[PDB]
RNA sequence: CAAGCUUGAGUCUCGUAGAGGGGGGUAGAAUUCCAGGUGUAGCGGUGAAAUGCGUAGAGAUCUGGAGGAAUACCGGUGGCGAAGGCGGCCCCCUGGACGAAGACUGACGCUCAGGUGCGAAAGCGUGGGGAGCAAACAGGAUUAGAUACCCUGGUAGUCCACGCCGUAAACGAUGUCGACUUGGAGGUUGUGCCCUUGAGGCGUGGCUUCCGGAGCUAACGCGUUAAGUCGACCGCCUGGGGA
RNA sequence: GGCUCU
């Protein structure tokens, strides 16, 4: 998983009050760590499904939480994917 | 999910008439105090009764005759998936006129025999017989 | 970092040389910048079955606290070494220090 | 990677490449150079000896270090070159002297590894040590057979030998073909496979691909006239006679071997 | 009547014989927890020991083998 | 079951001893197990009617152990 | 449409259990093979036999070596996983679940045609490997016959890597999500409290087995893990063959 | 041990 300092280092770091926690950008780049974290891991281990599974759930629900961001205010839409380099 | 509110407002009475349960209780909403506020005046239940401010729960009393529930039929008519108007003409009879039918009119919710005496209609949510 | 429990098992002809090598790995420890929290020979002890045509062998526990680089280092060092029988390592969740109940 | 080719013409459409992009696109390093030039397999006589030989392209020599002598001194890997002369990739290392070479590359070797040959070097891919100091049950090539002679066994692309057992002065080897050889253990090997593993996956896919490695056609025996071949001849496709070479040797299944200098370092034959 | 649950160890130590001969048979068998009453959870920290103590000749695979 | 006879110990005590033992560890039966390959359906379906057996025993003999028969 | 709210959903903190997956190592027992020692006429197999192995010394036994595959006991109507399925031990990488207190976001949710992905065994392809088992096949028996059941052998295959196939009585023959409705005895896994005055006493969560009440059902039976009472969405059925 | 049909 995702380790601990570099959840607060994230939390910090896009939340408002440094203890949210549940804002829709910290739980958008928490995700977008851990995926990029492992894409090396499948990039090794191409037969690891059962944990596949568990990163397309990261990916649908990173999904959500950013069309749910989208129509709810969209200059955070647009300042999270500017900092998080996501192509959508 | 929780589609749909009314029709778990029904069938914890009617599960509670089953179960000789003597109170009901159940999240409050508007609709839902309106539709007991009816179901008192009608006789179908003896009293309800919402407490708490910020999640108010509704706790209905129910109503036993002679041993046996009062309710003896209670149906969902109108649903999300499938919504149902009529006009005071198409307003119908339930059990020839003994049961009756709620319905949401435009000047509040009332029975089918009140929006027949106001002339107008509605959105029919349940048969109460 | 990753509190690691070693075990190992010396030729028993080579029980003289059990102090070089703890002395050996010990400084690849700390200077790896690992902590070193328990170390107990047990000398030489029968074993239950004979491993290596052999019947006796020298045991050495260690309890740690380093980096898995170094410890991936000491495996080949065992691996690669022909006085050490058997080797290893099982991961702890924690840092022991008290004595086994063996030593004792 | 080998790379199935697309079949816009007959001799592509069978053609497989094995393309591997960490060669060097090049020239090689000069100073190891030689000339080679060709025999058509013909001995000092004039006269073809070995058949099917001749044509091809050109082809200069790589010097190579089999012997593997600069011991002690560490080496770098500087680039991988392709070898004509062979089916394994060459590595061309620096040393700290100064001296290149070209030693065979191994199956995980990169460019800017460290090699080092001697008694005391490392046990990692690359290095030469004798097998007297080489653990029992690895894997190793270009493995001498006489101490100082040269590497002379699994040079092919991805060769190697296992080393199964050692009694004092030998060790055993189990070499690629399945046979158990005692050699002395003094002798010199080089830790890993060789690289070009998939080499043997390609497809030449033409005629012209095996011309190009100098390989001329192969008539079979019973297409030609009895004075030709014990195969020939016939009215029609005739073969009612046991299967000889064209000087009259049973070809399918009997031995050849009639070395009793070597019967001793043989532990067991290939099965 | 679980021992494990009375003295309240977090975890068993493979290092302890005494408890895991007073836990194995002679012919160096697992002895099953219907017998000794051990709770489940303390009977899988014991073979996950013993198979440990195996593998480090402190206890046999079997009696024979010698 | 390695079984040394104790000083003045009768032989037909020995071998009854040794025959309790190997019925104890189990050794006839496994090698009746061993004998032949059995599928995991039929372990699975062994082991379900086991536990069936053992389960409807129990209560049969409970249920049993409270009413009279006459 | 705008502003919200926290009960739904989710994030964070600390922990627990686990044959959850991928990768790499390693151990021991046994099988067969090879070499060798003692030893000598049978062995093996069956309902009974024979084929077969054996005086060229088997079988038995002892020592040593090789190699492959699977991991007794633990082991359990036990556990995990979406399903298929997963079983020695160790490490690396890694997914999910659950619990306790809080904190936070504020409906972000459910279902899903088409689509995409996973998907037992068998099978296919390339390259390896190959102990045991074993379709095919061969021989022996049995029989009226015996292209079989039985026996002696035994090849693909089973194993590994990468691709393909995309099916099963792929079954709980019971779609997913949510709400309500009398009980009992357990199993497992957390956790709170009481003096743990013992392994006890009182609770509170998750998962699971058996019986069973109302009610339902053609009946069998299901029965708070529903096949009960309702809601949302999807998939499917319309006489038997032909098919 | 196996031992068909009506
Ligand atoms: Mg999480
Ligand atoms: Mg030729
Ligand atoms: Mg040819
Ligand atoms: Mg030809
Ligand atoms: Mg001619
Ligand atoms: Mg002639
Ligand atoms: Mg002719
Ligand atoms: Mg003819
Ligand atoms: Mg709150
Ligand atoms: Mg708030
Ligand atoms: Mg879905
Ligand atoms: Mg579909
Ligand atoms: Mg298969
Ligand atoms: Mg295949
Ligand atoms: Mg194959
Ligand atoms: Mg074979
Ligand atoms: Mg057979
Ligand atoms: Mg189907
Ligand atoms: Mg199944
Ligand atoms: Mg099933
Ligand atoms: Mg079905
Ligand atoms: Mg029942
Ligand atoms: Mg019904
Ligand atoms: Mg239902
Ligand atoms: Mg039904
Ligand atoms: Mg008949
Ligand atoms: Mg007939």
């Amino acid at each position: 998983s995702l380790s601990t300092e570099a959840t607060a280092k994230i939390v910090s770091e896009f939340g408002r009050d440094a203890n949210d926690t549940g804002s829709t950008e910290v739980q958008v780049a928490l995700l977008t760590a851990q995926i990029n974290h492992l894409q090396g891991h499948f990039a090794e281990h191409k037969k690891d499904h059962h944990s596949r599974r568990g990163l397309l759930r990261m990916v649908s629900q990173r999904r959500k939480l950013l069309d749910y961001l989208k129509r709810k205010d969209v200059a955070r839409y647009t300042q999270l994917i500017e900092r998080l380099g996501l192509r959508r | 999910s929780m589609q749909d509110p009314i029709a778990d407002m029904l069938t914890r009475i009617r599960n509670g008439q089953a179960a000789n349960k003597a109170a009901v209780t159940m999240p409050s909403s508007k609709l839902k105090v309106a539709i007991a506020n009816v179901l008192k005046e009608e006789g179908f239940i003896e009293d309800f009764k919402v407490e708490g401010d910020t999640k108010p729960e509704l706790e209905l009393t129910l109503k036993y005759f002679q041993g046996k529930a009062v309710v003896e039929s209670i149906q969902r008519v109108s649903r999300p998936g499938l919504r149902i108007y009529k006009r005071k003409d198409e307003l119908p009879k339930v059990m020839a006129g003994l049961g009756i039918a709620v319905v949401s009119t435009s000047k509040g919710v009332m029975t089918d025999r009140a929006a027949r005496q106001a002339g107008l209609g509605g959105e029919i949510i349940c048969y109460v017989a | 970092m990753r509190h690691y429990e070693i075990v190992f098992m010396v030729h028993p002809d080579q029980s003289e040389q059990v102090p070089g090598m703890i002395e050996r790995y010990t400084a690849a420890i700390t200077g790896a910048e690992g902590k070193i929290h328990r170390l107990e020979d047990w000398g030489r002890r029968q074993l239950a079955y004979p491993i290596n045509k052999l019947h006796k062998a020298h045991y050495v526990l260690m309890n740690v606290e380093a980096p898995q680089e170094v410890i991936d280092e000491l495996e080949t060092t065992f691996r690669f070494n022909d006085a050490v029988i058997r080797s290893m390592v099982m991961r702890t969740k924690h840092a022991v220090t008290e004595a086994s109940p063996m030593v004792k | 990677a080998v790379v199935k080719c697309k079949p816009t013409s007959p001799g592509r459409r069978h053609v497989v490449k094995v393309v591997n992009p960490e060669l060097h696109k090049g020239k090689p390093f000069a100073p190891l150079l030689e000339k080679n030039s060709k025999s058509g397999g013909r001995n000092n006589n004039g006269r073809i000896t070995t058949r099917h030989i001749g044509g091809g392209h050109k082809q200069a020599y790589r010097i190579v270090d089999f012997k593997r002598n600069k011991d002690g001194i560490p080496a770098v890997v500087e680039r991988l070159e392709y070898d004509p002369n062979r089916s394994a990739n060459i590595a061309l290392v620096l040393y700290k002297d100064g001296e290149r070479r070209y030693i065979l590359a191994p199956k995980g070797l990169k460019a800017g590894d460290q090699i080092q040959s001697g008694v005391d070097a490392a046990i990692k891919p690359g290095n030469t040590l004798p097998m007297r100091n080489i653990p029992v049950g690895s894997t190793v090539h270009n493995v001498e057979m006489k101490p100082g002679k040269g590497g002379q066994l699994a040079r092919s692309a991805g060769t190697y030998v296992q080393i199964v057992a050692r009694d004092g002065a030998y060790v055993t080897l189990r070499l690629r073909s399945g046979e158990m050889r005692k050699v002395e253990a003094d002798c010199r090997a080089t830790l890993g496979e060789v690289g070009n593993a998939e080499h043997m996956l390609r497809v030449l896919g033409k005629a012209g691909a095996a011309r190009w490695r100098g390989v001329r056609p192969t008539v079979r025996g019973t297409a030609m006239n009895p004075v030709d071949h014990p195969h020939g001849g016939g009215e029609g496709r005739n073969f009612g006679k046991h299967p000889v070479t064209p000087w009259g040797v049973q070809t399918k299944g009997k031995k050849t071997r009639s070395n009793k200098r070597t019967d001793k370092f043989i532990v067991r034959r290939r099965s | 009547f679980c021992r494990f649950t009375a003295e309240g160890v977090q975890e068993i130590d493979y290092k302890d014989i005494a408890t895991l001969k007073n836990y194995i048979t002679e012919s160096g068998k697992i002895v099953p927890s219907r017998i000794t009453g051990t709770r489940a959870k303390y009977q899988r920290q014991l073979a996950r020991a013993i198979k440990r103590a195996r593998y480090l000749s402190l206890l046999p695979y079997t009696d024979r083998h010698q | 079951p390695v079984i040394k006879v104790r000083e003045n110990e009768p032989f037909d005590v020995a071998l009854r001893r040794f025959k309790r033992s190997c019925e104890k560890a189990g050794v006839l039966a496994e090698v009746r197990r061993r004998e032949f390959y059995e599928k995991p359906t039929t372990e699975r379906k062994r082991a379900k009617a086991s536990a069936v057996k053992r389960h409807a025993k129990k209560l049969a003999r409970e249920n049993a152990r409270r009413t009279r028969l006459y």
